[PDB]
């Protein structure tokens, strides 16, 4: 019980990329704005898939 | 009123009823912790 989001990648990757990438972590989970998510930018690129 | 005093709705403004020390340290932490969304701001018409 250590995936996330509907694919095989994990709950605590996915914590250390939004941290990292957007600072989220500690004070909740939601949408990163827009002008932080670009072309080389985890969120924007990442397709999860079943 | 006494009631809307009592539950901070009106009489003074957000910033007014906390603690300084606390505000000090809203502010000092704010960059990697926000504390905006713990106290209700009111605005009276």
């Amino acid at each position: 019980g250590y995936n996330v989001a509907q694919c095989n990648m994990t709950k605590d990757w996915f914590l250390v990329q939004m941290l990292a990438n957007y600072n989220i972590g500690y004070q909740g989970f939601y949408i990163p704005e827009s002008y932080k998510d670009r072309m080389y930018s985890f969120f924007r690129n990442f397709q999860p898939m079943s | 009123m006494p009631q809307w005093s009592y539950m901070h709705i009106s009489g003074q403004d957000a910033s007014e009823y906390l603690s300084p020390g606390l505000v000090q340290f809203a502010r000092a932490t704010e960059t990697y912790f926000s504390l905006n969304n713990k106290f209700r701001n009111p605005t009276v018409a």
